[PDB]
């Protein structure tokens, strides 16, 4: 299982590195996807994108590097690409799942949960979980909102694999 | 001072209620699917020659979310209840809709329209006739709207102010 890590810029002041075990045992093309687009290395990637949606409470959500706005973001496999399987769960704060727009239809969006979220079970396909610096991500969580828009720029300043 | 109105949009998932609210207070058309948590928006008007100012809560129709209608359903006034021409499924949901409306009002007797969204699609499914029939069994207004084009998204939203006014006076 490989290891990533972001850095957390905030208003573009760092608020420091996040990292996450991705878990390729399990869902070895998932966890493809989020490493190489850590690492940027097929051109494009999570570098200098933000997160969109912070919901204090439930989760961090981001990864549209292609439009910035919520709407965008695609995988190394395309636009889309299915839902490799449904074998772990969101079980407590710090796991790392795929956002989407139904089934099969995962692109670079993800979300990072702050709490248990049972109902996305067999919904949204669970990749991978923080390994350090979760009380960043608890951070985060000071400048979400309800419906999720965020207060200040909340960015990965930086990204890779460890 | 200016009269403000509370309304609420409802519907199934990707019938265009983002859209056409949008479309009424930004004058452009998102393209884009982007799923509604939960927004609000706020705009003055002329209508019949007075000013008012209509607050909007353009709300979720994600499916999984449907127990939680109750708060906004009992604070909203009059309601866009919207489908999509295209979907038949979101023609049958509006039933559900409109009985949860009313079963959280405790009213059989709420402000609301019945929009059929997307009509400048050419893959129609739900028939004019056939909402226009459902719309005056319910006794409620019927308008097709474009979010797209534009078409019927002024009247839409007017003539909901025009049944909550009805309403309260
Ligand atoms: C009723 C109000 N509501 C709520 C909600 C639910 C509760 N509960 C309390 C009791 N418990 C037991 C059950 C839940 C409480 N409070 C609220 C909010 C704060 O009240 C305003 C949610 C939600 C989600 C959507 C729409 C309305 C919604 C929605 C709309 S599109 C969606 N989800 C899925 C979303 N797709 C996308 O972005 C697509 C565009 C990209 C590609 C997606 O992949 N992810 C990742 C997983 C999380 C999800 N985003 C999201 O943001 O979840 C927000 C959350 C708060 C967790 C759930
Ligand atoms: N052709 C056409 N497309 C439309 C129209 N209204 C919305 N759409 C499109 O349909 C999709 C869904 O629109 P959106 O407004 O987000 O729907 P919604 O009801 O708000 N979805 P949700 O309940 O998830 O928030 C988008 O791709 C949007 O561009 C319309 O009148 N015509
Ligand atoms: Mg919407």
């Amino acid at each position: 299982n490989p290891t990533v890590f972001f850095d957390i810029a905030v208003d573009g002041e760092p608020l420091g590195r996040v990292s996450f075990e991705l878990f390729a045992d399990k869902v070895p093309k998932t966890a493809e996807n989020f490493r190489a687009l850590s690492t940027g290395e097929k051109g494009f990637g999570y570098k200098g994108s933000c997160f969109h949606r912070i919901i204090p409470g439930f989760m961090c959500q981001g990864g549209d590097f292609t439009r910035h706005n919520g709407t965008g973001g695609k995988s190394i496999y395309g636009e889309k690409f299915e839902d490799e399987n449904f074998i772990l769960k969101h079980t407590g704060p710090g796991i790392l799942s795929m956002a989407n727009a139904g089934p099969n239809t995962n692109g670079s969006q993800f979300f990072i949960c702050t709490a248990k979220t049972e109902w996305l079970d067999g919904k949204h396909v669970v990749f991978g979980k923080v390994k350090e610096g979760m009380n960043i991500v608890e951070a985060m969580e000071r400048f979400g909102s309800r419906n999720g828009k965020t207060s200040k720029k909340i960015t990965i300043a930086d990204c890779g694999q460890l | 001072s200016m009269t403000e109105y509370k309304l609420v949009v409802v519907g199934a998932g990707g019938v265009g209620k983002s859209a056409l609210t949008i479309q009424l207070i930004q004058n452009h058309f998102v393209d884009e699917y982007d799923p509604t948590i939960e927004d609000s928006y706020r705009k003055q008007v002329v209508i019949d020659g007075e000013t008012c100012l209509l607050d909007i809560l353009d709300t979720a129709g994600h499916e999984e979310y449907s127990a939680m209608r109750d708060q906004y359903m009992r604070t909203g006034e009059g309601f866009l209840c919207v489908f999509a021409i295209n979907n038949t499924k979101s023609f049958e949901d509006i039933h559900h809709y409109r009985e949860q409306i009313k079963r959280v009002k405790d009213s059989e007797d709420v402000p609301m329209v019945l929009v059929g969204n997307k009509c400048d699609l050419p893959s129609r499914t739900v028939d004019t006739k056939q909402a226009q029939d459902l719309a005056r069994s319910y006794g409620i207004p019927f308008i097709e709207t474009s979010a797209k084009t534009r078409q019927g998204v002024d009247d839409a939203f007017y003539t909901l102010v025009r049944e909550i006014r009805k309403h309260k006076e």
